[PDB]
RNA sequence: GGGAUGGCUUGUGGCGGCCAAGCGUUCAUAGCGACGUCGCUUUGAUCCUUCGAUGUCGGCUCUUCCUAUCAUACCGAAGCAGAAUUCGGUAAGCGUUGGAUUGUUCACCCACUAAUAGGGAACGUGAGCUGGGUUUAGACCGUCGUGAGACAGGUUAGUUUUACCCUACUGAUGAACUCGUCGCAAUGGUAAUUCAGCUUAGUACGAGAGGAACCGCUGAUUCAGAUAAUUGGUUUUU
RNA sequence: CGCGGGGUUAAGGUGCCGGAGUGGACGCUCAUCAGACACCACAAAAGGCGUUAGUACAUCUUGACAGCAGGACGGUGGCCAUGGAAGUCGGAAUCCGCUAAGGACUGUGUAACAACUCACCUGCCGAAUGUACUAGCCCUGAAAAUGGAUGGCGCUCAAGCGU
């Protein structure tokens, strides 16, 4: 496009009072609106979130198992 | 010049002798010119191109997928039926929509303004939704006519849905039993969203158990006609 | 709202404004660009308009309808007595001009 | 004042409003055959019928021409008639025989001419004057439609020099 | 091809939109009335209008009734109102007379009624080899 | 003269694309809900009407500039029934016309109904169920859009023959000179190959003779075996020799 | 992530001298002398062993490691260019008109100029003044053919570009019209 | 890295190989070798091979690996 | 006595069913779901089905802006042979016209033309001139009313009438620096446009019918700036 | 919140206008009208061969990814169809041998063959790669119509963004 030659009619980041005040009306009625519609949803949500694990490249993941291997044997025995 | 003439001189001459060069150079661009139509195109053009990739994108992903997966009637009919186009086919007496918003008589019915003077006559109200008038509608006398249902508002025929079946026919309107807005809305025969109307069934061929031939039963309209153009409805079955 | 039939703006803008001139001697703005290579030349003289007359021209002027045929024009005669050269004046170049 | 619009629970929503016999069925196609036309009588009220049981049919050279368009392209799809993977090889032919196809030529080239001449015997001209779309107006026929819209009795007037001129079937 | 002809020097058109000439030729017609001159350009509210040796459309409003009905191309080959030849001389013919062709610039006619301007033969060859005199 | 000048037919897809974005971009886009509910009405009016006509004029050139089957010579008439099957032809140009028709009916009840919309959303949603309700007639016509296309490609690339001229037509079992003698003869292009069927159209040239013109035409081979197992390309010639008024030059290979 | 050392090496024969001074480098051959101002990539050049030159970039980012391997490119094609030399070769086809190509010499700018007449019939003559250090020849092994050649790679291919480019049918079907001339071989003088 | 050369792949019916190729090989290799009474080692170099195929036909009381 | 929806909008219908990558769920296998798809909405026809003003638009005269480009410039693609085009891109520099029709939503027809593109600056109330919505008082006709009168309505005739103020704009003088002559040029403005004909050439291209273009040359359209030798007009040269 | 003097702060600020830092540390970002008072809409599970940081899966000296040099075969011109149709106009099947590997074939091509090419394999080379998602910042994600606005200048290892 010939933006360099020829700009057009420049976009103002200048805001004004009435759009300021109706950007933070809309954003709080949606913010409760969220709310309501969070109250009454329908979709099934798990008791215990999935855990993401260990990462692969932490270096002593491995000793990090058999600690946990080693604590659970400890744990079954007590018990 | 006649017939294959093109494909003739291709044949005789061949091409420009640089055209598989600059092909395969236009072709190898072509990822650096998609990026830049991407993050460069403005406006309905870019909207429009990137709905355009998003469905390429989605028809090369199940391609590929197919392609992975290359190495691995519902109802039970007749013969006869088989290789047809067959639908689908998928006390409480509650209807599908049981309640919907509801129409103020300021929204209704519009103020007809009468007489030649600067103040002016405000008893005429003409209705601004879809209506239906029945059969052998004579219009009331001008003088007479409170009440003004226009002509091309008025619908003689509803695009109704046989839940059932999963069949949709085009049938003729009896009656309107019940507006939920207003008994006069009933009275005047409007067609809204939830109206309850009377359809002739004799297209969809219903035989009641003793043998009779049902033609006319009850159909909730379920859209917005006068937005739509057009008469939407369920059969309540 | 939008102007329903279009036509040009009535005279030419380049020209403004329109008021009277502010010497009565018109005014060389730019004379010829200068070449080195060039003899030396004057650019410029000085007369005093007389009048008009009609002449009849013999045209040449291949590819024309009137071609090898005569053709009537208006021409403007200006008296000029010769000049008599009285100065030299220097110019030199400024970031200023 | 925005209403409370609500469809109430019942029964009646979900039986037939309308049911019909056979034997009434019957009874009302053999009206329906019988039935002629008189000019001195007047229909006052239309018994609510479900007249698409009733009416006669269509004739079957309406309904099979009705259907001849669908059901060449369901025998034949565009794709496979015409084009770079078109399959069609035999074309569809009116004549069987070179006999046939012979005087079928002589009656093609015939009726060709005979068009022809027809057409014939049936610097630009100037445009129709706007005088003559008088009578055409959408304004006018809003009215026409508003007064049919409004009368029981339409008195469709003629002039006696010329009925059938005047008369607007 | 429109019939606008190319060659032609700047003259003064005397014949606007609306004017009736007289018919120079046999073809029936015995008056011309403008309505549209070829190659007009655009302006606001300005008349197109014609000279010698232009082609115009016309409608006939005297003659034989088969030509009433139709839009004629016409080329003008007479005119009163006075203009300038490259010679110098200003000239006027005592009429507005045309002559009616078709798009190609051949004559309807056989033949030419009175004079024919020298833009006009020069313009238009059958009409230089129908015109009697040439002024 | 020939039928080169038949515009070009578009798919669905790239007809909806055109239509529309000469209804986005030759009128105005701005209208305000604060403004009169006539200029509204007005502009959604104009919208509606606008695509509609622009509708009409596409499908009308279209229709208006394919041949008219039962106006043509007999010769063309069959050539043309031999090339493309008559029926598709004609259902073809039918659901075309029906279309248009469909889209005008469209537009005068949205129209109708924009007379009496009260609101801008309302005139909004009745502009956008008028266009896309003509988008899907549109969307119907996939195929009868495809097959018109490649057959004014080929129309456009038909030779031009006249009925009704001094003629000699040129047949013949294959590969027994046809080609041959044509290209001796005349200036057409017609190509000469030892295999069969190598010429699988109608080819024409022309020669001067005592000062008038004569044209020639070459046709594919016919076989020896009735007519209902003849394929196209021995039909076209069958179809010149049935309806052609010509001096038949029969080539044999002895 | 930042790149602490990041290096590229050129060899040169034995016959180049290489002097690189303030990222400016010239290198001179048997077939004359190139020169070439890199000052716009930021590149340390070095001595690491007789015979090649060692360029590096000090906690670069990936495109200025990258950028090095452009240098790389570019200061061995000047080597080839002192060396061997570049040569493209051009054809030109037509279908009804001969193109004519005249090649002369202007001795007021050193440079070589083609005309090119009769292009598809064409009344106009289309004249292409030729880069500083291109040579020009009507080859004579060959028919209907032009050879160019000289030092720099870019000065003679940018050359046989403005050959190409000004030979353009327009407003024809390119299908049908095959006139014009066009770079037919690459390579190497020598 | 967003700027990378798009990876094609490939619409055909053959797969890449693999490990099991290699396990294969070695396999019928060594299954091969007691059956056997000599074990030649053969160069073919900067040479067509097709002709192997040949080789292989004639000497079909051979076994021949190519690997 | 008070009073006079708006970071809106634009190009792709609604209803019902199905599929569905995915989201969720994996003590319940439900519920959302893009992309799609399926059903309701004449063999090129018929021309014997035009479906309701409460909401009002106009025209001159003149300037400027937007681009959402009709034409002109350049470019990409198409059986694009040539010619004529079609779709798309950059582009608002430059143009975008007479005319007919008031039994009427004045919108459509005809022509010329390169083309007869669309909008804003009013219509998100609103003193330039002047016609329709339109409406004080006179008057008939129709409808309603016992009537005064009102209106479903139709017709006719009918009073607003600045500028010398300030600013803006267009021009014209000017104090201070002695008067004057010759100059520079910051900044502001800025201008040209389109068609045709000759040659190329009946050439390239083509079966034929037909049929270009670059360089070169000559006119014309629209715009602009001047001028009065000539020709017309004007006459208190009384 | 009475009239004054001194001291200290809050919210907000410290490149200049403007009193106070071109203050310090580690990073990220280059926008053809960035961003700096954003959360709402446009707007989607949206489009980016922009740039980083990660997560999962996978290949790799038994040689991965990219290339170059070569192979890419035999039953077989598989069946039906077609004027012709040999992997490559179509309909349906889609197996075996030789194998290192090679589809009853991915495209170009022929009237049909031929020829070329891809999938796949070997040789040369030589050390890390590939795919898909996630999170930052950047571009696009629709705009009218007098000439203008992060308040203005301007600012690019900031005078932008996070701590
Ligand atoms: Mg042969």
């Amino acid at each position: 496009a010939g933006t360099i030659n020829k700009p057009k009619k420049p976009t103002s980041k200048r805001k004004t009072t009435r759009l300021r005040a109706k950007i933070s009306k809309r954003a709080a009625e949606k913010k409760r609106k969220e709310r309501k519609l969070a109250r009454k949803n329908p979709e099934w949500r798990s008791k215990l979130k999935k855990d993401p694990g260990i990462p692969n490249l932490f270096p002593y993941k491995e000793r990090l198992l058999q600690q946990i291997e080693e604590e659970r044997i400890r744990r079954k025995e007590e018990l | 010049p006649q017939n294959e003439y093109i494909e003739r001189h291709r044949k005789l001459h061949g091409r420009r002798l640089d055209a598989e060069e600059r092909a395969r150079k236009k072709a190898a661009r072509e990822g650096h010119k998609n990026s830049e139509n991407a993050q460069n195109l403005r406006g309905l053009r870019a909207k429009l191109y990137a709905k355009q990739r998003h469905a390429q994108k989605i028809q090369m992903r199940k391609a590929i997928k197919q392609h992975e997966e290359r190495n691995v009637p519902s109802d039970p009919i007749p013969s006869y039926l088989l290789d047809r186009a067959n639908p689908t086919t998928a006390a409480r007496f509650s209807v599908p929509i049981p309640k919907v918003r509801g129409i103020s008589e300021e929204e209704m019915f519009k103020v007809v303004k009468t007489g030649k003077k600067t103040h002016k006559k405000g008893w005429k109200r003409i209705v601004t939704k879809p209506t239906f008038v029945g059969p052998d509608f004579t219009r009331r006398p001008v003088k007479y006519e409170r009440f003004i249902r226009p002509m091309g508002l008025r619908y003689k025929k509803a695009n109704v849905t046989h839940p059932t079946l999963n069949v949709t026919v085009q049938l003729p309107i009896l009656s309107v039993k019940k507006n939920p807005s207003n008994p006069l809305y009933t009275q005047l025969g409007v067609l809204t969203k939830g109206t309850i109307i009377e359809v002739n069934v004799s297209d969809l061929g219903i035989v009641t158990a003793s043998g009779k031939i049902a033609w006319g039963r009850y159909a909730q309209i379920t859209n917005n006609p006068e937005n739509d153009g057009c008469v939407n409805a369920v059969l309540l079955v | 709202s939008h102007r329903k039939y279009e036509a040009p703006r009535h005279g030419s803008l380049a020209f403004l404004p329109r008021k009277r001139a502010a010497r009565h001697r018109g005014r060389v703005k730019s004379f010829p660009k200068d070449d080195p290579k060039k003899p030396v030349h004057l650019t410029a003289a000085m007369g005093y308009k007389a009048g008009m007359t009609t002449i009849v021209r013999d045209l040449d002027r291949p590819g024309a309808k009137a071609h090898k045929k005569e053709v009537v024009e208006a021409v403007t005669i200006i008296d000029c007595p010769p000049m008599v050269v009285v100065g030299l004046v220097g110019y030199i170049e400024t970031p200023r001009g | 004042e925005v209403p409370k619009a609500v469809i109430e629970p019942n029964r009646k929503w979900f039986t037939n409003t309308r049911v019909i016999s056979q034997d009434t069925l019957q009874s009302f196609r053999e009206a329906m055959a019988e039935k002629q036309k008189d000019p001195y009588t007047v229909l006052l009220k239309s018994n609510k019928l479900p007249m698409s049981l009733i009416r006669d049919g269509p004739k079957l050279e309406d309904g099979l021409k009705k259907h001849q368009a669908k059901m060449t392209i369901e025998r034949e799809p565009f794709s496979e008639t015409f084009g770079p993977k078109a399959q069609r090889k035999r074309p569809k032919l009116s004549f069987n025989t070179v006999d046939e196809l012979a005087g079928y030529s002589e009656q093609s080239l015939d009726s060709y001419h005979a068009r022809l001449e027809e057409k014939k015997l049936l610097s630009v001209a100037t445009a129709k004057e706007a005088i003559f779309n008088k009578g055409t107006s959408k304004r006018i026929w809003n009215e026409l439609y508003k007064v049919i819209d409004s009368s029981d009795v339409i008195l469709h007037v003629l002039d006696a020099r010329d009925p059938l001129g005047t008369r607007c079937r | 091809k429109r019939g606008a002809p190319g060659g032609k020097l700047k003259m003064t058109l005397g014949l606007p939109v609306g004017a009736i000439m007289n018919c120079a030729d046999n073809s029936g017609a015995r008056n011309l009335y403008i309505i549209a001159v070829k190659g007009a350009g655009a302006r606001l509210n300005r008349l197109p209008a014609g000279g010698v040796g232009d082609m115009v459309m016309a409608t006939v409003k005297k003659g034989k009734p088969e030509l009433r009905k139709k839009v004629h191309p016409a080329v003008i080959v007479r005119q009163a109102k006075p203009w300038k030849r490259f010679d110098g001389v200003f000239l006027y013919f005592e009429d507005n007379a045309g002559v009616i062709v078709n798009p190609k610039g051949e004559m309807k006619g056989s033949a030419i009624t009175g004079p024919v301007g020298k833009e006009a033969a020069e313009l238009w060859p059958r009409i230089a080899s129908n015109a009697g005199v040439v002024m | 003269t020939g039928w080169k000048d038949i515009p070009p037919v578009p798919t669905a897809q790239e007809f909806i694309d055109i239509v529309l974005s000469r209804t986005q971009r030759r009128l105005p886009t701005q209208i305000r809900p604060g403004f009169k509910i006539s200029r509204i009405r007005a502009f959604y009016t104009r919208k509606v009407k606008f695509t509609q006509e622009t509708c009409s004029e596409k499908f009308g050139a279209i229709i208006s500039s394919f041949p008219v089957l039962s106006d043509q010579h007999p010769f063309h008439r069959d050539l043309m029934n031999i090339l493309y099957d008559a029926d598709h032809f004609k259902v073809a140009l039918g659901q075309i016309s029906t279309a248009k028709n469909l889209i005008e009916t469209i537009s005068r009840d949205y129209v109708r109904l924009l007379k009496y919309a009260q609101s801008l959303y309302q005139c909004k949603q009745l502009k956008r169920a008028a266009l896309g309700r003509m988008a899907t007639l549109i969307k119907r016509l996939k195929d009868p859009l495809i097959y018109l296309d490649q057959v004014r490609q080929h129309l456009a690339r038909l030779p031009d023959i006249n009925p009704t001229t001094r003629t000699l037509l040129v047949a013949g079992f294959p590969n027994v000179g046809k080609s041959s003698f044509v290209r001796s003869v005349t200036r057409a292009d017609t190509p000469v190959e030892p295999y069969a069927f190598t010429t699988k159209s109608l080819f024409v040239g022309h020669l001067d003779y005592k000062y008038l013109r004569y044209q020639v035409i070459d046709t594919p081979g016919i076989l020896d075996h009735p007519l209902e197992e003849m394929n196209t390309i021995e039909m076209q010639s069958v179809t010149a020799l049935a309806h052609l008024r010509a001096a038949v030059l029969y080539f044999m290979d002895i | 992530m930042r790149y602490i050392h990041s290096e590229e090496t050129i060899p040169v024969p034995e016959n180049v001298k290489v002097s690189i001074k303030s990222r400016l480098v010239t290198v001179e051959g048997p077939r004359g002398k190139l020169q070439k101002d890199l000052s716009h990539i930021a590149v340390n050049f070095s001595v690491v062993k007789k015979g090649v030159i060692g360029l590096e970039i000090h906690h670069g980012s990936r495109k200025d490691v990258a950028a090095l391997r452009t240098v790389r490119t570019i200061i061995n094609n000047m080597i080839i260019g002192v060396t061997k030399g570049f040569k493209y070769k051009m054809r030109y086809v037509y279908a009804h008109f001969p193109i004519n190509v005249n090649v002369e010499k202007n001795a007021e700018t050193g440079c070589y100029e083609v005309e090119i007449r009769n292009f598809i019939g064409e009344k106009i003559v289309r004249k292409v003044v030729m880069a500083p250090g291109v040579e020009v020849e009507i080859s004579k092994a060959q028919k209907d053919e032009l050879i160019l050649s000289g030092n720099s790679l870019e000065a003679v291919s940018q050359s046989a570009a403005d050959i190409q480019q000004i030979c353009k049918v327009r407003n024809k079907d390119i299908r049908k019209f095959l006139d014009g001339i066009y770079v037919s071989e690459k390579g190497n003088i020598v | 890295p967003k700027s990378k050369r798009a990876r094609v792949y490939h619409l055909t019916q053959v797969n890449k190989k693999g490990r099991e190729a290699k396990e294969r090989l070695f396999s019928n290799i060594r299954e091969t070798i007691p059956k056997y009474q000599h074990c030649f080692v053969f160069s073919v170099d900067n040479m067509r091979n097709n002709y192997l195929k040949d080789v292989r036909h004639e000497l079909n009381d051979c076994r021949i690996f190519f690997g």
